[PDB]
RNA sequence: AACAUCUUGUCAAACUAUGAAUAAACAAAGAAGAAUUCUCAGUGUUAAAUACACUUCAGGAAUUUAAAU
RNA sequence: GGCGGCACAUCUGUUACAAGAUAACGCAGGUGUCCAAAGAUGAACUCAAUGAGGACAGAAACCUCAUGUAGAAUAUAAGGGUAUAAGUUCAUUUGAUUAUUGAUUCCAGUACAAUCAAUAACUCUGAAAUGAUGGCCUAACGAUCCCUAAGAUUUUUAAUUAG
RNA sequence: AGGUAGAUUACCUGACGUUCCCAUCUGUGUGAACAUAAUGGUACUGAUCAGGCUCUAAGCAUCUUUACUUCCGUGUUCGGAUGGGAACGGGUGUAUCCUACUUGAUAUGAACCUACC
């Protein structure tokens, strides 16, 4: 009861049918991993900022 | 400011006189006299411009 | 101010070579006379390769020493003496240098006994001109030039001019 | 049957170049890298440690991530009928600076020169320099006239046939 | 003879200097369509920075602008 | 079908078609190990082979010069890599360590396993930059349950003095 | 012109000979001390009596090599396409892409910072 082992015949048929799903743009712009300093960097400037922004919030 | 070690100074054993003697040239003005009890040619031999120049060890 | 001053030969190592076939002993022995003939410690060669034709790896076969300076100068003489300065053309290598083997050593005849026992010595003499060290040195290193080395001729020269031994030809 | 190991059939793509082994140049460890540049891996065999998975290699990816001794570049990787999104830490060794952008980089330059030149001129009323036509394919060529002077004709004709033994 | 050396005839899926065609993956303007000028902050790098890096090319204001196979 | 073999977990070259994937009981082979050094680092040196010389010594013992792009060596199969080294010699050493992250290979984008990039300790080598979280790289291996080892003092409480 | 550090890593290499050195570099003298080894040969340190002998550098050659260009040659091979031809084997035509080896001509470095001449 020997039977075929493989075939890639309609793969790439099958595989376009929905075409190749590309990754979204958010893929791109992920953080993890980044170094170490510039997202310390990044953080205490965006703390800053967000601190900032929000006593003008309380004065007005 | 340079990294280092003070281990491979003219030091590095014995103490800072060791050192301080070889950055002032002692080591240097201890041949000039050490072969002037020798010999005099050869004082003139390693020396001979320190002569010219008249400077002394 | 010609530059012949820099081209002036001059022996820069002779090395003595005694070779045993045996480790031990006999070995500190031949390292002994060495020591005597020159005044310093030799270097006890180990073989390369082991062969059972001569019963001979790790163990050592033949001690060496090389001298330099005024030192190699009046060892050699010896030699030469010892062999009358007669030294065959053919003992003379390509590249300048030459060499010779010594039956007895002399080195001291009244109190010879069995346990110093006799050696056959070997001299291998290299001659060198002013400037060979480019090629010795660390730091740019580099290759004498041709005119500058020392040919078969150049060496059999010296050794007339300045120990008046002959040559041989037979 | 191939088998399944991490360099398997790399006899060709890791050999080095003819004539090209040992060290490599400075410029590939004193290339500055920032972050979003195109790169293109090549894996390095001569250095062993870190070398990028071979089925990176050529592919252009983009600086997502600059750290002390690693470059983070981040490449398009096809799986069974999606496209993900790989992110490695490659040393300068097995990175190469991208020309994908060379030709535009100049074309962005060309503008932005023509662009100075307007803010000034406008400055001084005169009119405004137009910007560099864009590029097109190569279009019908127009009709031209060819002097009779120095032309020559040569004739073409089938050729009779020579046995080449 | 053998060894060098200059030629000659013919070869390689587990030989290769060289090396296509067909291909693979990029770019051809999305922190949201450009650019410029002025102002400009938090961290850190730095010998120190006004350099540099990240921070919606931090942020803010004017002018120009829909162009880039 | 059985007997044989293992194409059942696995690595290398090729078939294989210059991205990736990739068949046959296709071809030539390999693994279940080995290493306190064959791991880490620093320094010095250059290997195989050949030519010419040197008492015994000769085709092969050891010494010297010259040429020497690796034709040697690198634990092993094969293929890659390597020359002021990744080979040889010498010296010090234990980073073949603890803790926390984010990735890449196999991939169902599961586990195991392997490959990296960083951070916090404590170290080793070196003058120093650096390098070191096993072996130059690609194989050298293992879930639930059960058994058996190691670890949970960095701090938090209570009672009684003095305020 | 020379020296230091370089980047490109043969247009830079290899062999045969030639040309200066005024500074610089190199080769050059010595071994007391740091340090070194069987050897002051190397590495180390102290120095300046001599020298362009070598190195380095500049140039020579119907020089090997290497590097560009033509040619090789639209010849090898190749993507697409027949109720095209052939008993097979293999090989057209069409719309296209198009190497390599060889040979010949040319070249044998360009270039950055600092100091000194």
């Amino acid at each position: 009861s020997k039977d075929k082992n493989r075939s890639s015949h309609n793969q790439s048929h099958k595989a376009h049918r929905n075409g190749f799903y590309k990754p979204k743009k958010s893929a791109y712009m992920s953080t993890k991993g980044m170094n170490v300093q510039v997202l310390k960097n990044t953080k205490a400037q965006r703390k800053f900022a967000l601190a900032k922004k929000l006593e003008a919030k309380k004065a007005a | 400011y340079v990294p280092h070690s003070a281990t491979r100074f003219a030091g590095a054993g014995e103490n800072e006189e060791a050192l301080r003697s070889r950055i002032l040239g002692g080591h240097v003005a201890a041949y000039m006299k050490y072969l002037s009890g020798e010999d005099a040619d050869l004082y003139k031999k390693q020396f001979g411009r320190f002569i010219a120049a008249g400077i002394a060890p | 101010c010609k530059s012949d001053v820099m081209r002036k030969i001059k022996i820069d190592k002779l090395v003595l070579n005694i070779s045993v076939g045996e480790s031990g002993d006999r070995l500190t022995r031949a390292a002994k006379v060495l020591e005597t003939l020159t005044g310093q410690t030799p270097v006890l060669s180990e073989a390369r390769y082991t062969v059972r034709a001569f019963s001979i790896r790790n163990d050592q076969i033949a001690c060496h020493v090389t001298v330099r300076g005024a030192k190699a100068a009046e060892i050699l003489e010896k030699g030469l003496k010892v062999k009358e300065f007669e030294l065959k053309a053919n003992n003379f290598s390509a590249t300048g240098n030459f060499g010779f083997g010594i039956e007895e050593h002399i080195d001291l005849g009244l109190k010879y006994d069995p346990q110093v026992g006799i050696y056959g010595m070997d001299f291998f003499v290299v001659l060198a001109r002013p400037g060979f060290r480019v090629s010795r040195r660390k730091r740019m290193q580099d290759k004498i030039g041709r005119d500058h080395l020392l040919t078969k001729e150049d060496a059999i020269n010296w050794f007339k001019e300045t120990y008046e031994g002959i040559v041989l030809n037979k | 049957p191939l088998s399944n190991g991490r360099n398997r059939r790399t006899r060709k793509l890791f050999k080095r170049p003819f004539r090209g082994h040992g060290l490599s140049n400075t410029s590939t460890i004193l290339h500055t890298y920032k972050v979003g540049d195109y790169v293109t891996i090549l894996c390095n065999s001569s250095i062993q440690h870190g070398l990028p998975y071979k089925a990176f290699h050529g592919k252009t990816g983009r600086v997502w991530n600059v750290n002390p001794h690693a470059i983070g570049v981040m490449v398009n990787k096809k799986v069974n009928n999606r496209i993900v999104v790989k992110r490695l830490h490659i040393s300068p060794e097995h990175i190469k600076p991208s020309g994908c952008q060379k030709d535009f980089l100049e074309r962005k330059a060309a503008v932005a020169a023509i662009r100075k030149q307007n803010i000034q001129l406008k400055k001084e009323g005169k009119p405004l320099l137009p910007l560099p036509a864009k590029r097109l394919p190569k279009q019908p060529r127009p009709a031209e006239l060819i002097k009779g002077a120095d032309i020559k004709f040569t004739t073409v004709a089938p050729l009779k046939f020579e046995e080449l033994y």
